[PDB]
């Protein structure tokens, strides 16, 4: 199956440059274009430009000519974006896509990754147990001061999924992310099962599993 | 321009080598087709093919009959379009898109020998075989109605239409089509300029076909 | 550069009716044209292609019309999972230039929240903050007020709401009330009052520093 993976990404300094990767597999990559689309926190879809693992030629974004340059390793089947002179605009989620023959629309996308332009610095965060009462519990964590964003939450590695509620995180008056992630359960399964949050913060390498217990 | 060069054939469609000079991006504009207007006498019919009005210098089979602008009553009325395209080639006869505006009804009104023009046009369309085979009659009378001619698909030993899955590693459709003249008697004498004339749609912005093709052909 | 306008911006209908959502374009492009849904946090999915070409998948109630520069995506019987923001993109030539995008809000019966108020963590104390969480959970409307207490709590809270569900069109708020280790043991009762629609009075949950 046609799968494209995206690696590269996080906390860059301002002025500063970075380097984005997509592993194609699954297809012929010297049959179709590759493009790179970028989603700005809150705002819509953009087109950044294009690459032929065919002919290695490329097609830009006037926006984008210049400051970004795009990339091939047909070997490795892989696909590149750097970017320089990063501004806080260019805080978004680069998205890594193939084009369909002659027309250039997007059947196949990559999962995304978060590039943030901030001065700022990296930090882990603190996983903390909103514990149940005491028919229906509600448990959870919170996840508090982290830089940048995101973090993923998931309960029982991930086979927990039902009444899960990962809030979006808010930025505090320190400058950190902090969000919240609650399950509601039935208060019978409080005694004798088990939650847990696995919490992975890519940026800062941190990976946290908390198990929410009745204090 | 220099840059052109590199980008004539990459099958990516560059405006700025869409022009006869810049071979129409090596094809990459006109569906695969070097040169639609490979015969025509007057140059600048290209720059003419994209208006309304009849142009007459540029009105012959060579020059691609100025797209039927001189010999029209133009285009099939869009409200009675999806009826044409339902009622297409259905065994009855519907006079109302009996007209080669909109297809000849697909000769269900002409019942009158077949008059094949000669070869095979080939279509590679961007659409799986099953799902182009539940449109066929949309398909043939839409296209019937843009050529101004009787189109059917080719059959097999068996009987069956010629539509076969394109790129077998992958995926697209490789759809052979026959031309029918006997309601023509302008019109194509061969399939290879009907593939110049959707070629030329292609390149001046002015081909109106709902089917994402990649490129359009004539074999014998 | 060819411009690609959607209409409207943002729009909220029930499930079951028909949404209507356009693109027009600044110049003639004519079956070059693309129809993207895009849920919260996921890559965009491939609905139309070639302005009338329903991609694999995609259910029947998804439509694409329109040829030149005025477009028109249909969708026949609006479902809850059909909340997402919709793109149109411009095909063939580059620039590959996407749609503003048109956000499909659902209208949905009123829902109470359910209330429920988390004390700070025995290990977060240690640190020396002391963080209280007020849930509501499954609502409807957005709209509703948190207050914070006996004394009513200004400027040391933040909100958070959860994106429409995709099943039964509900939100979800969390209050965060931030303190000091100091502050907190200075205090012993914590309470969050809640105000929505579909609470008859006001529903306050609370608890006893300690206990
Ligand atoms: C026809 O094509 C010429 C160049 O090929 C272009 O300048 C002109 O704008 C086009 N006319 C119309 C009506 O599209
Ligand atoms: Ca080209
Ligand atoms: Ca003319
Ligand atoms: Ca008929």
């Amino acid at each position: 199956e046609v799968q494209l993976v995206e690696s590269g990404g996080g906390l860059v300094q301002p002025g500063g440059s970075l380097r984005l990767s997509c592993a194609a597999s699954g297809y012929a990559f010297t049959d179709y274009w590759m493009t790179w689309v970028r989603q700005a926190p809150g705002k819509g879809l953009e087109w950044v430009a294009e690459i032929s693992p065919n002919s290695g030629g490329t097609n830009f974004n006037e926006k984008f000519k210049g400051r970004f340059t795009i990339s091939v390793d047909n070997a490795k089947n892989s696909l590149y974006l750097q970017m320089n002179s990063l501004r806080a605009e260019d805080t978004a989620v680069y998205y890594c896509a193939r084009g369909e023959i002659r027309y250039n629309w997007f059947a196949y996308w990559g999962q995304g990754t978060l590039v943030t332009v901030s001065s700022a610095s990296t930090k882990g965060p603190s996983v903390f147990p909103l514990a149940p009462s005491s028919g229906t519990a509600a448990l959870g964590c919170l996840v508090k001061d982290y830089f940048p964003e995101p973090v993923t939450v998931s309960w029982n590695s991930g086979a927990l999924t039902s009444g899960v509620h990962t809030f979006p995180a808010v930025l505090q008056s320190s400058g950190l992310y902090s969000l919240s992630s609650v399950v509601t359960v039935p208060s019978s399964s409080l005694g004798t099962q088990t939650y847990i949050c696995n919490v992975n913060h890519k940026p800062s390498n941190t990976k946290v599993d908390k198990k929410v217990e009745p204090k | 321009r220099a840059a052109c060069q590199a980008k004539r054939g990459d099958q990516r469609c560059d405006r700025e080598c869409n022009s006869p000079g810049c071979g129409w991006d090596g094809g990459d504009c006109s569906l695969s087709v070097g040169d639609p207007w490979r015969q025509c006498e007057a140059l600048q019919c290209w720059r003419l093919f994209n208006n309304s009005r009849c142009d007459p210098a540029c009105s012959s089979p060579a020059c691609l009959y100025d797209n039927f602008d001189c010999h029209a009553e133009r285009t099939c009325n869009p409200v009675y379009e999806k009826y044409c395209a339902d009622h297409f080639a259905d065994g009855r006869c519907d006079q109302g898109c009996n007209t080669e505006e909109c297809g000849w009804d697909g000769l269900d009104c002409a019942s009158v020998p077949a008059l094949l023009a000669r070869g095979v046009l080939v279509l590679t369309v961007l659409l799986p075989p099953e799902e182009l085979l539940r449109s066929s009659a949309d398909f043939l009378q839409r296209l019937s109605a843009i050529l101004r001619t009787s189109l059917r698909f080719r059959l097999d030993a068996h009987g069956q239409a010629m539509v076969f899955p394109y790129h077998r590693p992958e995926v697209g459709s490789v759809v052979m089509l026959e031309i029918d003249n006997r309601l023509c008697l302008h019109c194509f004498p061969d399939a290879q300029s009907a593939a110049d004339y959707l070629g030329a749609l292609s390149a001046v912005e002015r081909l109106d076909f709902p089917y994402p093709l990649r490129d359009v052909r004539g074999e014998p | 550069d060819i411009q690609m306008t959607q209409s409207p911006s943002s729009l909220s209908a029930s499930v079951g009716d028909r949404v209507t959502i356009t693109c027009k374009a600044s110049q003639n492009v004519g079956n070059n044209i693309a129809w993207y849904q895009q849920k919260p946090g996921k890559a965009p999915k491939l609905l139309i292609y070639y302005a009338s070409n329903r991609y694999t998948g995609v259910p029947s109630r998804f439509s694409g019309s329109g040829y030149g520069t005025d477009f028109t995506l249909t969708i026949s019987s609006l479902q809850p999972e059909d909340f997402a923001t919709y793109y149109c993109q411009r095909l063939y030539n580059s620039p590959f230039t996407f749609g503003g995008g048109t956000k499909v809000e659902i209208k949905r019966t009123v829902a109470a929240p359910s209330v429920f108020i988390f004390p700070p963590s025995d290990e977060q104390l240690k640190s020396g903050t002391a963080s209280v969480v007020c849930l509501l959970n499954n609502f409807y409307p957005r709209e509703a007020k948190v207050q914070w207490k006996n004394a009513l709590q200004s400027g040391n809270s933040q909100e958070s709401v959860t994106e429409q569900d995709s099943k039964d069109s509900t939100y979800s708020l969390s209050s965060t009330l931030t303190l000091s280790k100091a502050d907190y043991e200075k205090h012993k009762v914590y309470a969050c009052e809640v105000t929505h629609q579909g609470l008859s009075s006001p529903v306050t949950k609370s608890f006893n520093r300690g206990e």
